[PDB]
């Protein structure tokens, strides 16, 4: 499906580079000091990458499990998610409003 | 794309070191170490914590409108019957961009946000 | 039906509730309106409405047009040309739906919207709160409720203003008409009971004005009952009873302004002009077949998604204002005239006249253009409303808050104005004159004229001469001053004759307290020589030439007295607080000697006369003798004592004027208050600009372009070690200078003790 194959190009994209922000610094301008904490060179444990224009999922690649609650309020739901680290099962939870 | 590498490779090739201070700070005479034994001690017990949850809640939590904060009033209630080990509350707490007011009649934009 | 009161949105979406006008009556009506959606693709797809169609865009076109619910249904759902599938990106999508019947029915007009196309004398009700003390008025009722002496002092204030505005009350009073009695104070719930009171009592034919500035405007509307047709609006009971009093003149203001611009009563803020002026510019947008940029959400303009990504070019266009102001300090003994300018602006919008890629979309400027030109003729056939819209466009082209706010607009009228002011000096140099200083609200103008007298003619001929070319058609030239003779080296530190004599020096104001007032003695004596001098060389007949002589012995013979006291008394407890030198903000530097600071600040000034430089720097040698300084020396040397802190284009909203206000140059009352009029700004809008600066000077520091050290060529490159002619790279903004900047700010926000501005201070070390 699109939703899935839009995001596991995502996930992708961003642990084969290695670094939370590929764009140029023309395009997202990084604190030149601090640009250290964008990577990603030893790959986390896990990691929320929080996304608002896309869907919600809880993928694994290169044993990262990355996880996106991509918005509060979407389609009249709240929504939020539940990482157990001690499982790093990802239950999703929602109420309806 | 080059190839991503796996955290256990990338952590023995490296030299197996402690970038967070997990297990010890660095100086500039003593780069830390990610002692094996204890990081086996901490994975044991990551594993023994079976109760522990993480609670993430989605992102443009936008705390000037009624609707979320009603949402958000249900969301909580639930979570006091049997509290998260750590709650993961973000991403823009306001509508709109909070910037320098143009008008002084209106409460201004910085005194909005701290409401 | 065919006339409105108010549009809002209904709970479900496309669906308006509207309060309609006919037959004498108000009635609630509900409208349908479909969501009209641009979308750009580089290639054909077409799977269904949708139109095909072309327009300008901002900075393959098709037009959709749904109901909101089908739309909404979905987009955020389905695998639809709403989502991917070679998209460049929806345009209009933002804009709310009554936010489009305002624009395309307004006032003069469920229901199809399809088949919709283009004398108040009703009751009020009012609910004005000024936060606990919740304030409750009808025009059909004669008592007033009023919540948490009271009574009797009421009565006598309400009587007092009332004679006071008996006139405007009388005129206004089929309006709004009168005494009444009083009532005062869990207690919040009477504020949603007696609103159902009000329902109860009038269920339609009757109008609510809502509030004033000390708002809690939603939480308000929580209280009240939600269905009314509502005016938002947004000891010292003299003020309530003021406000209850001039309702009847907002009334009135209001009905003036919703039968010009064909905006409903209740949907026009008084507390924003720019708003009015964001439907109307849209309107003629539209009709000029325009792509709108009109943003709810958030103040960038709806450029598409673009609009959401960082861009060297977008961050220079927000982080750049600063005028090329000219400063040509000197002596003048000619007459100089104080040119004040307004609707420069304006002049420019008026008067103006793909390969740039931040210059604004020339159709929308021609809009514009037109547009103001349409308004302008309207303001000079005296409707008080089109005068007041262009008076107010100054802030509408800089509010981030417009409607139709974009960057690239502010900028473009910026850098137009930029170039204005310079064709005006251009103009009055062209004259044969010659400038003293120059900014946007000020020209300082030497005539090649020594008498005042003589020249209250060729002034006014000068003035008429300038705005007599077509470039300068607009601009409110205004002769404010005349200054005889003149010191000058900025607009902060000046002293001169005006037809008598005024002395302001920020130079003074480092001096330590017991020779502040040596200070402007000397100041007076240089003017009193200057202006001997120059009537003596007029008699006779640059006229300064030996103006020193005057006085050069007697201020030798004072300094060497001072020195010995200074010596005597420099370090004694009975004396030392005098001698003691001023924390101030933008205090530059440290000094040893306070004496010498004073002597430096005094020659500086008198070195200013360019025609006499000899005179004075032999006396400035004589004088750096007492302390065997030699005449060259470092520590001799005068450099400014103050740090110019400038936040650019501030805006007193309560006469329109847009100024560079200086924290460290100008005195605090220029600081807290207005110079044209005298409003008070705002502190924390005070504060949140400096924050605003301070950030956009941080920013500007990280985005920076680096460039080489030995030949200036940029980086053009990502990973290069040093510029190939083997030089190092280095910043355009280097490091001291921001370290440098922080100090200002930390200064600034210790002295007049901004706590908002000092707290992000200690948070970007902490
Ligand atoms: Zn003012
Ligand atoms: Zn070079």
């Amino acid at each position: 499906p699109q939703k899935v194959q839009e995001t596991r190009k995502l996930v992708k994209t961003i642990l084969d580079q290695g670094h939370l922000s590929p764009f140029l610094d023309s395009l997202r301008p990084i604190s030149w000091d601090l640009d250290h904490t964008l990577t990603l060179c030893p790959i986390p444990s896990t990691m929320v990458l929080c996304d608002t224009t896309s869907a919600q999922f809880d993928l694994t690649y290169n044993g990262c499990k990355v996880i996106n609650p991509g918005s509060f309020i979407h389609n009249r739901r709240a929504r939020y998610m539940e990482y157990v680290p001690s499982s790093k099962k990802t239950i999703q939870e929602e109420i309806y409003i | 794309l080059p190839p991503g590498e796996r955290r256990e490779i990338t952590l023995e090739t490296i030299g197996n070191l402690d970038l967070l201070g997990i297990h010890g700070i660095s100086n500039n005479n003593f780069i830390a170490r990610l002692d094996k034994d204890l990081k086996i001690r901490l994975h044991l017990l990551e594993k023994e914590l079976t109760d522990h949850k993480f609670v993430i809640l989605g992102a443009n939590l936008f705390l000037d409108d009624l609707k979320i904060m009603t949402a958000l009033s249900k969301i909580l209630q639930k979570l006091n019957d049997d509290p998260p080990t750590l709650l993961i509350w973000q991403g823009s707490f306001t509508s709109v961009p909070v910037f320098a007011s143009m008008s002084s009649r209106n409460i201004s934009s910085s005194t909005q946000f701290k409401n | 039906t065919w006339e409105v009161l108010q549009y809002k949105d209904s709970g479900e979406p496309g669906v308006l509730e509207v309060f309609v006008t006919i037959n004498g009556k108000v009635q609630n009506i509900t409208f349908h309106i479909p969501k009209t959606i641009y979308m750009k693709f580089k290639s054909q797809t077409m799977p269904l409405l949708i139109e095909k169609s072309s327009a300008s865009l901002p900075n393959q076109l098709f037009k959709i047009t749904l109901p909101e619910s089908v739309f909404l249904e979905e987009k955020e759902n389905c695998t639809s040309i709403f989502n991917d599938e070679n998209v460049l990106g929806v345009f209009e999508g933002t804009i709310t739906p009554h936010q489009r019947a305002i624009m395309d029915l307004g006032a003069s007009v469920g229901f199809e919207m399809k088949d919709l196309s283009m004398g108040f004398s009703m009751d009020i009700g009012y609910l004005l709160h000024f936060p606990e003390f919740f304030s409750l008025f009808k025009s059909w009722g004669d008592t007033i409720t009023i919540l948490v002496i009271n009574a009797s002092s009421l009565g006598q204030i309400y009587k007092q203003m009332f004679e006071k505005k008996k006139g405007k009350i009388e005129t206004y009073s089929y309006l709004v008409d009168i005494n009444f009695e009083f009532v005062y104070f869990k207690l919040y719930r009477r504020l949603s009971q007696e609103t159902t009171k009000l329902k109860e009592e009038r269920g339609l034919q009757f109008l609510l004005l809502l509030q004033s500035p000390f708002i809690t405007k939603l939480l308000g509307t929580i209280r009240l009952l939600n269905q009314m047709p509502i005016v938002k609006l947004s000891t010292l009971l003299k003020k309530l009873v003021n406000h209850v009093l001039s309702s009847g003149s907002w009334i009135s203001h209001l009905i003036k302004l919703s039968q010009y611009s064909n905006i409903p009563i209740c949907n026009l803020r008084l507390d924003s002009m720019d708003y009015i002026i964001d439907v109307l510019y849209a309107r003629k947008l539209k009709k000029e077949n325009i792509v709108l940029w009109w943003n709810e959400k958030a103040p960038l303009p709806d450029h598409g998604g673009i609009q959401n990504d960082f861009d060297l070019n977008t961050s220079w266009i927000m982080n750049d204002s600063e005028f090329p102001k000219i400063n040509n300090s000197g002596v003048y003994d000619n007459v100089v005239l104080d040119v004040g300018v307004d609707n420069l602006t304006v002049n420019t919008i008026l008067t103006s006249a793909e390969f740039v890629h931040d210059a604004f979309s020339n159709d929308a400027l021609n809009v514009l253009r037109g547009m103001l030109k349409e308004w302008w003729d309207e303001a000079l056939k005296e409707n008080s409303t089109a005068d007041l819209l262009v008076n107010s466009l100054a802030s509408w082209v800089q509010n981030p808050n417009a409607k139709l706010f974009d960057g690239l607009l502010r900028y473009h009228v910026h850098n137009l104005t930029k170039k204005a002011l310079l064709q005006l000096v251009n103009e009055f140099s062209a004259l044969g004159s010659t400038i003293v200083y120059a900014d946007r609200n000020q020209i300082l103008i030497k005539t090649n004229k020594y008498s005042p007298e003589n020249c209250y003619a060729y002034s006014q001929y000068m003035m008429k001469a300038v705005r007599t070319n077509p470039m300068f058609s607009y601009l409110d030239l205004n002769i404010k001053r005349y200054w005889d003779l003149l010191i000058w080296m900025d607009k902060f530190n000046f002293s001169g004759l005006a037809c008598t004599a005024v002395s302001q020096w920020q130079l003074k104001k480092f001096l330590s307290p017991i020779y502040q007032p040596e200070f402007e003695d000397w100041m007076m004596i240089i003017l009193d020589s200057m202006l001997k001098t120059k009537q003596s060389y007029l008699k006779l007949n640059n006229s300064l030439n030996g103006f020193s002589h005057l006085f050069s012995k007697p201020l030798m013979k004072r300094v060497k007295k001072l020195f010995k006291n200074q010596q005597e008394f420099i370090l004694d407890p009975q004396y030392e607080a005098d001698y003691v030198i001023p924390v101030l903000p933008g205090s530059h530097l440290n000094v040893k000697n306070p004496l010498l600071e004073l002597v430096k600040s005094l020659c500086h000034v008198m070195l200013l006369s360019k025609s006499t430089i000899l005179e004075i720097r032999t006396l400035r040698k004589e004088l750096l003798k007492i302390f065997e300084l030699r005449e060259f020396a470092k520590v001799a040397e005068f450099k400014d004592p103050s740090l110019s802190l400038v936040v650019p284009d501030f805006l007193c909203e309560y006469c329109f004027f847009i100024s560079d206000i200086d924290f460290c140059k100008a005195a605090p009352e220029s600081i807290f208050s207005c110079v044209r009029c005298h409003k008070a700004f705002n502190q924390v809008l005070l504060q949140e600009h400096l924050i605003q600066k301070l950030r956009s000077d941080i920013e500007s520091y990280l985005i920076q372009d680096l460039r080489c050290s030995r030949c200036h060529k940029v980086k053009r490159d990502y990973m290069s070690a040093h510029c190939p002619c083997a030089g190092a790279w280095e910043g355009t903004l280097p490091r001291e200078s921001i370290v440098q900047k922080l100090n200002v700010f930390k200064q600034v926000a210790k002295y007049y003790g901004f706590d908002i501005l000092l707290s992000c201070i200690a948070d970007l070390t902490i």
